[PDB]
């Protein structure tokens, strides 16, 4: 099992700020991850895995921060062997809870790496492009 | 000495998962180069799978190989020299089913079809955990 065989979550994964899609460049499911206008392509269906990485429904490719430091964020070849690296591994943090337009309660969290104990971001407060990580300071935009 | 291989854990083809090619050596001769060809009925693409890590085809009886000694570049049939990149393994955590990567011991990268189709030529590369680097032992007569 290459695949996620057990998944926690499959759907769109969006910003509490700006309720835009987290998104890969075209539409094969690998490049750069950055926000976009939600498309309904199967590259924008991000899979949470239940072995902790982050995929998504066009391709077996893990969210893969592109160093050590405050890198960018990019969609590459998951490394599953001999086992996941804590660098390609991810984590809930703190939790905001809402109900949006649907009447669907959704859950917003942080989303912390395992390696570097960094945030999944957005630039700035409210760019609204290119992701990476950062320092978690609870605004509304680290949240997804 | 007689030099063994220990036993004999597969004798049949190699279909590709994301193509449902066969692992192919140009000709019926079992020399040469290896690459994906349609199933077809020959000892030429028939492979028996041992302990030590080798491949060996059927027709020839020489190893699947990789060019010079990194078990990085193209695959191909040659002498069995009891070296490390003419050895695979079969790791569990890149199948899917019965469809499994192989991953080569001298380099620690998959058995590789170019292209993300599945239908090109055979080298070795990176393993991204994607169809294509996937293959099923396969013991029936079919033809295309
Ligand atoms: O900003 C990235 C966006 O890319 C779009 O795909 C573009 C297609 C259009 O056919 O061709 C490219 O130029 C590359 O071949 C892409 O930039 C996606 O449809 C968007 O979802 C978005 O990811
Ligand atoms: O890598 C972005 C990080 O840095 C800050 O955002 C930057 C500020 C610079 O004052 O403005 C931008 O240019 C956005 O327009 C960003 O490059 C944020 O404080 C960090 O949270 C983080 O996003
Ligand atoms: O996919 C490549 C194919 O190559 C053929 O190889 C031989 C070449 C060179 O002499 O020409 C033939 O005479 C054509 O039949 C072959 O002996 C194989 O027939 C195919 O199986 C395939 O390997
Ligand atoms: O062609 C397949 C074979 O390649 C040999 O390595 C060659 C060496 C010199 O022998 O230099 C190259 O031209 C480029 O590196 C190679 O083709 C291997 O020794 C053989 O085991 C075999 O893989
Ligand atoms: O070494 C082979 C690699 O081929 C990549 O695909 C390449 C793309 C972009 O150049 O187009 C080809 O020319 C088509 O055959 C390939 O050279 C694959 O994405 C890699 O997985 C790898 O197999
Ligand atoms: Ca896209
Ligand atoms: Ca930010
Ligand atoms: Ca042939
Ligand atoms: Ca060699
Ligand atoms: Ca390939
Ligand atoms: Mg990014
Ligand atoms: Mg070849």
């Amino acid at each position: 099992q290459v695949l996620c065989t057990n998944p926690l979550d499959i759907g769109e994964l969006r910003s509490f700020k700006s309720k835009q899609c987290v998104d890969i460049v075209g539409n094969q499911g690998s490049g750069n991850i950055a926000t976009y206008d939600c498309d309904g392509l199967s590259d924008q269906q991000i899979i949470i895995c239940g072995d902790g990485t982050i995929r998504n429904e066009a391709r077996n490719y893990c969210f893969t921060p592109d160093g050590s430091g405050n890198a960018n964020v990019m969609s590459s070849p998951c490394t599953l062997y001999p086992e996941i690296p804590s660098s390609q591994r991810w984590r809930q943090g703190r939790r905001k809870t809402f109900t949006d337009n649907g009447g669907i309660e959704q859950v917003a969290t942080e989303i912390i790496n395992l390696a570097s104990g960094k945030c999944l971001d957005i630039e700035g407060s409210d760019g609204t492009g290119d992701i990476g990580v950062y320092d978690c300071q609870n605004l509304d935009d680290q949240y997804f | 000495y007689v030099r063994s291989r220990g036993p004999e854990l597969f004798y049949g083809r190699l279909r590709n998962e994301k193509s449902d090619l066969c692992l192919d050596v140009e000709g019926s001769d079992g020399k040469g180069n290896v690459l994906m060809y349609s199933c077809e009925d020959n000892l030429d693409q028939w492979f028996r799978y041992y302990e030590n890590g080798e491949i060996v085809n059927a027709k020839s009886g020489m190893c699947l190989d990789v060019e010079g000694s990194d078990g990085s570049g193209n695959v191909g049939i040659y002498r069995c020299d009891d070296l490390r990149d003419q050895m695979w393994s079969r790791p569990n955590a890149y199948c899917n089913g019965d469809y499994c990567s192989f991953l080569n011991k001298e380099s620690n990268k998959c058995l590789d079809v170019s292209g993300d189709q599945g239908t090109g030529d055979v080298g070795t590369w990176q393993c991204d955990g994607l169809p294509d680097q996937r293959f099923k032992w396969v013991f029936d007569d079919w033809e295309v």
